[PDB]
DNA sequence: ATCGGATGTATATATCTGACACGTGCCTGGAGACTAGGGAGTAATCCCCTTGGCGGTTAAAACGCGGGGGACAGCGCGTACGTGCGTTTAAGCGGTGCTAGAGCTGTCTACGACCAATTGAGCGGCCTCGGCACCGGGATTCTCGA
DNA sequence: TCGAGAATCCCGGTGCCGAGGCCGCTCAATTGGTCGTAGACAGCTCTAGCACCGCTTAAACGCACGTACGCGCTGTCCCCCGCGTTTTAACCGCCAAGGGGATTACTCCCTAGTCTCCAGGCACGTGTCAGATATATACATCCGAT
């Protein structure tokens, strides 16, 4: 027969269609799984990646360097306004904090 | 000829071999007689990583020689 | 002989007051009443014995004895604190 | 001895499309990894409580859909909404 | 090669080989030896005039020489009072118990000649029932004083572990006969151990105990049916029992008597424990519990201090229950 | 000699620890915290390495956010020092110790 | 020559008439109004079950009053006895919903 | 038809009834407008979810279970309504 | 054959073991379901009821009333420390608050 | 043909407090208890099993997500009262 | 405001290591093709309950006046915290070594899903009495001005 | 310290509707087998956690001075509370209309499941460069003095 195609090439992906389709029948999650939601899925959690490794590699050009560091994630999403809103309650390890000094306590 | 193949654990074995024979049937043997697979194991020549491509006369192995058997595991 | 195990004591004295101060000034705060180290070590004294024993009890469930990165996990995400890099 | 799975190999071909000169390290990338795991679990946890509230046994795009809208903020729900349908639509034309 | 002392009451010498005994870092027990001297300094209150115009406080135990010059001395220089064992007084009666202070170094001094590898005592299965721990001398001192044993009470140790225990409460109280039950083989071998050296320790200083059996088994059996529900005062360690066996000691803790005592790290009824139609089969019906005052170091696994409850039977509640359920 | 004013090595030290990511708890203190935390379970506990610097990195976490709410509660009340009733009032409106 | 009560008494005699009282604090068809437009911007012809709207109530009284008791103790946190913008800010602030 | 101004019908008078009930004794003026901002931004949250529901349940009718819903989401759970 | 016993006749409680049996099948919990699961937590759940219900009951005579409100409920709930702590984020339709006066807004 | 647990909330009063009633606005917050104890309960004994890869909810995971959720002393007494159920469905 | 001494801090170049990133072989998990069965899509119908309007009663909101209490600024004083220097305690490091326990495989049996038949528990509808809400009239208490 | 006056609790009556008990009846839980696989268990293996060691030195500890911040006090003044009059629209009760919630029947197309197959991702090994470190210098920052 035809030469096998990913679905994640057919739906036009770089996530893994298979694996996440496989994840969400293992998972408990219903008693069926309709053959759409494992695309709209992985497109999802593939969106959602790119924005923080863009912001990220941003955070880590600024820094003069050209690895991703952790602080370079914690950087990327605390000074983003609605990744903030994901992950406010998430603490990354070795992340840090953003520099925040309040105005009262600069000297006069 | 006859080859010694000393373990990290103190267990070294008498393996009946031949100079035409390759590191990959010095790895096959290993497993039929003490059950070892053959992504687990290291062979050590006088400092050397033993390659599955070339026999024992290769590496000018003489008999009655102690090899080391370095225990690689998948994952850790 | 003596004894079946090694009583350890005291240790919350331990997370020292120069260690408060440098925990403070992450938190940005310029100037620190001598009051508040023993305020801040009975808290970290609440948590961290909250988040162990909810560590430990998911250590019994898998007949374990040993507590891992995850149980550390899961014990924080079960307390609405989720932790990446140890890593579920 | 069991092999494990991971997403590192595709959090490495999004950061080669978005930054192509830049890298990441190892232990940024389990946080990546953790990260795409903690964002599977909300959406198909509450794409699973959609179809028991409506009286339905299987989760299809639609209720991933609506889960993406319950969880993520404003401008996010937007975008990955657009990239969902967009990769459904082109998954069944060919 | 060896060193000996002698009994003021006529008992078996000692024995102390030069190959020492050291048992942790540095408690290197010839500390043993010259504490043990200072309770028959005072038993007997005279051997500190007796010994006082040579020995003082000497370091220096590595030689043989520093316990040959005070141990077989103690053999010869107990004669300087000890001679008057003829004529006219006769040295002390076997019938005493020991002081708080001496009975706290006999029961040290048993477990140091008792138990040899304590991380033995280690090796269980992980949150199981058969986990070990102890109750200190302090404790116990405060289990005794605020229970008040009469000359007819029965004492069990449910789980006595090596059986130290029992060994305090039968040298502390003038009841009949004591017993503890072990089911796990390590600390009921050292128990047997404990046993023998507890007796050879306690005629050498020249004390009486109460009489006490050390046994194996598992007190869930039908035997232990019978033989808890006859007994009055019952002390358990049921700490990391767990429920299910929690369960099963109620419903043999319900035949007891009335003025039934029990002693346990874990309460088995509530401290607020109110009666309804709900809950009239529980336990907490026809007991009273209250909980000891806490003392630092009260326990073996932990340092902080932790609580032992009292449990009172009387079935005298549940009757004032019934007394107030038929006017209104 | 020179003599700094007090409050300007302080900032100095925001800015220091703001800038690192570093754990700022000694390591060996906190995990023999950890070990007598755990004696109150009666059996023996063994703590794989990897879930102790995951114990000291969420209360690092914990009491670095803590400060960052202390701080605040001062600032409002016309204060620059925090104070221990600044941490009892951001843990009752946070839901602790309500 | 009428009777005046100092200010702060009848203040403090009703706090003791709402904390015992049940009932809703805000009227009820004003408060319709005001979900019916929000919710144009999200639906245009939405129908609300009468049992809907009262459930948006009771939750929306029971922030508010659970806002106010944490506003409270800011002020007096302050040494003040008035509640001002400042102390909802605050309070929302540390509960985690101003940022 | 088109509805406008209604955080103005939530009064004075109600909010300062509503401060009473939380312990509040005295009042600034420039509570009022932040109360009815903190309204509006809490019932748009609500709303929105609760709309959310609805829509996915192909119905134009916002029912009691889909506010319970929403609201549970929010950590906001609400006895006696269903739910 | 022997005529039958409800499952909760012979644990001894008062809530349906067969019903909440049911839940747990059908609910997307596990594949499998153990035999004394539906009988341990249907005691938990009487268990837990019977708190409330004594709590309030008990507040219900406290103002001379023969049936049990909701406010009665709130009031149970909010002074008992650890029902409190279960029942912290749940508001109760109908039920108010504690009274409770801060004790500087006391008059001198 | 709606089910509820307000026949069964009502048989543990009158073991309770044998002459007290409870409205019926009341009563349907003591059925939104049961449900929310409910889904917590059997919710956190799912991830239990499937955080040891078994792929079936016991009794020992259901007392162990009870010391997980209940606080302190309701956590003694439930574990109590769910072993004596079982203990007693068992043996007959 | 300006100036200089001193301390911190940023800048640039070297050098060096170990971790990232690439490559290769391989196995297991994803894909292609097919069948069978039931979930849900679809339509049609019923009747509930949502909406819109109306009018009247009156509770509540709005407006304004008036005055006192509280917010706020200023000042002064004493204390306690920061800074820095010398002393001291133990953390950190690296290296060695033991052994135990976590992870693994292989049998094997008991436990739970599935299915069929049967009946009693619980649900719906039904009366009906009493708890409670309302109303009024009395005593008690609290606040405020003396 | 004491009388006026305004709320508040307390003590009875009337009226009512909602909670409680009764009954008839499905349908969901129980009984009874049965099968197959999940989980318990024994055995085995080797990674990783515990413990110990000595050394170096980073960091904690302790001390002392002085400064600036907390805190208490006072005074101003204006803004908030309390009250009375007027006005507005909530609320209730009622009527009427129809959108759409809720249900049922029918059938189709979508998904689970199966087997065959094969290629992508994992493990492993290996090489080099990014980043850390060090040192020296340049320069920005603080602070006492003028
Ligand atoms: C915590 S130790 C108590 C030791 C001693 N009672 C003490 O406090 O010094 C509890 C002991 O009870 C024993 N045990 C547990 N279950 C038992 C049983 N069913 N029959 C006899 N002993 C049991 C265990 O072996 C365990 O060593």
């Amino acid at each position: 027969r035809a030469k096998a195609k990913t679905r994640s090439s057919r739906a036009g992906l770089q996530f893994p269609v298979g694996r996440v389709h496989r994840l969400l029948r293992k998972g408990n999650y219903s008693e069926r799984v309709g053959a759409g939601a494992p695309v709209y899925l992985a497109a999802v959690l593939e969106y959602l990646t790119a924005e923080i490794l863009e912001l990220a590699g941003n955070a880590a050009r600024d820094n003069k360097k050209t690895r991703i560091i952790p602080r370079h994630l914690q950087l990327a999403i605390r000074n983003d306004e609605e990744l903030n809103k994901l992950l406010g309650r998430v603490t990354i390890a070795q992340g840090g904090v953003l520099p925040n000094i309040q105005a009262v306590l600069l000297p006069k | 000829m006859q080859i010694f193949v000393k373990t990290l654990t103190g267990k070294t074995i008498t393996l009946e071999v031949e100079p035409s024979d390759t590191i990959e049937n010095v790895k096959a043997k290993i497993q039929d007689k003490e059950g070892i697979p053959p992504d687990q194991q290291r062979l050590i020549f006088a400092g050397k990583q033993l390659e599955d491509g070339r026999t024992l006369s290769d590496y000018n192995i003489q008999k009655e020689s102690t090899l080391h058997l370095v225990l690689r595991l998948r994952g850790g | 002989a003596k004894r079946h195990r090694k009583v350890l004591r005291d240790n919350i004295q331990g997370i020292t007051k120069p260690a408060i101060r440098r925990l403070a000034r992450r938190g940005g705060v310029k100037r620190i009443s001598g009051l508040i180290y023993e305020e801040t070590r009975g808290v970290l004294k609440v948590f961290l014995e909250n988040v162990i024993r909810d560590a430990v009890t998911y250590t019994e469930h898998a007949k374990r004895k040993t507590v891992t990165a995850m149980d550390v996990v899961y014990a924080l995400k079960r307390q609405g604190r989720t932790l990446y890099g140890f890593g579920g | 001895r069991s092999r494990k799975e991971s997403y590192s190999v595709y959090v490495y071909k999004v950061l080669k499309q978005v930054h192509p000169d830049t890298g990441i390290s190892s232990k940024a990338m389990g946080i990546m990894n953790s990260f795409v795991n903690d964002i599977f679990e909300r959406i198909a946890g509450e794409a699973s409580r959609l179809a028991h509230y409506n009286k339905r046994s299987t989760i299809t795009s639609r209720e991933i859909q609506t889960a993406v809208r319950l969880l993520l903020p404003g401008e996010l729900a937007k975008h990955a909404v657009s990239e969902g349908t967009k990769a459904v639509t082109k998954y069944t034309s060919a | 090669l060896e060193l000996r002392l002698k009994s003021p009451v006529g008992a078996e010498p000692a024995v102390y080989p030069w190959p020492l005994p050291v048992y942790d870092k540095h408690h290197d027990a010839a500390h043993e030896i010259i504490e043990t001297i200072r309770w028959v300094c005072e038993e007997i209150p005279d051997l500190k005039l007796a010994m006082e115009n040579y020995v003082l406080i000497d370091y220096d135990t590595k030689s043989f020489e520093s316990m040959q010059r005070l141990c077989d001395k103690y053999n010869r220089a107990i004669d300087s009072i000890h001679q008057l064992w003829k004529g006219t007084t006769q040295p002390m009666k076997l019938n005493t118990r020991p002081s708080t202070g001496l009975l706290r170094h006999i029961l040290q001094q048993v477990y140091n000649h008792s138990v040899t590898d304590p991380e033995k005592l280690n090796n269980y299965e992980p949150f199981s029932p058969e986990v070990y721990g102890e109750t200190s001398f302090d404790l116990v001192a405060q289990m005794i004083d605020e229970i008040k044993m009469t000359d007819d009470d029965l004492f069990v140790d449910l789980g006595s572990g090596v059986g130290q225990v029992v060994l305090q409460v039968a040298a502390a109280t003038n009841c009949k006969h004591h017993y503890g039950v072990e089911k796990a083989d390590i600390p009921a071998k050292y128990a047997e151990t404990m046993d023998r050296e507890f007796r050879k320790w306690m005629k050498w200083y020249g004390k009486k105990h109460a009489e006490y059996t050390l046994e194996r088994g598992d007190f869930l059996s039908e035997e232990w049916r019978e033989r808890i529900a006859n007994t009055s005062v019952i002390f358990v360690n049921n700490f990391a029992f767990g429920p299910e066996v929690d369960h099963q000691l109620k419903e043999r803790f319900a035949n007891m008597k009335e003025g039934g005592r029990i002693v346990s790290s874990k309460p088995f009824a509530p401290l607020n424990f109110r009666i309804n139609s709900r809950n009239l089969s529980d336990i907490g019906t026809i007991m009273r519990v209250v909980e000891l005052s806490p003392l630092k170091g009260s326990v073996s696994w932990t340092g902080k201090p932790v609580s032992y409850y009292l449990h009172t039977i009387d079935r005298t509640i549940l009757e004032n229950y019934f007394s107030s359920l038929k006017n209104p | 000699p020179h003599r700094y004013r007090p409050g300007t090595v302080a900032l100095r030290e925001i800015r220091r620890y703001q800038k690192s990511t570093e754990l700022l708890i000694r390591k060996l203190p906190f995990q023999r915290l950890v070990r007598e935390i755990a004696q109150d379970f009666l059996t023996d506990l063994r703590f794989q390495s990897s879930a102790v610097m995951a114990l000291q990195e969420a209360s690092e976490a914990y009491l670095v956010a803590l400060f960052e709410d202390t701080n605040l509660c001062a600032i409002h009340a016309k204060r620059v020092t925090i104070m221990p009733k600044d941490i009892q009032l951001a843990r009752r409106i946070r839901g602790e110790r309500a």
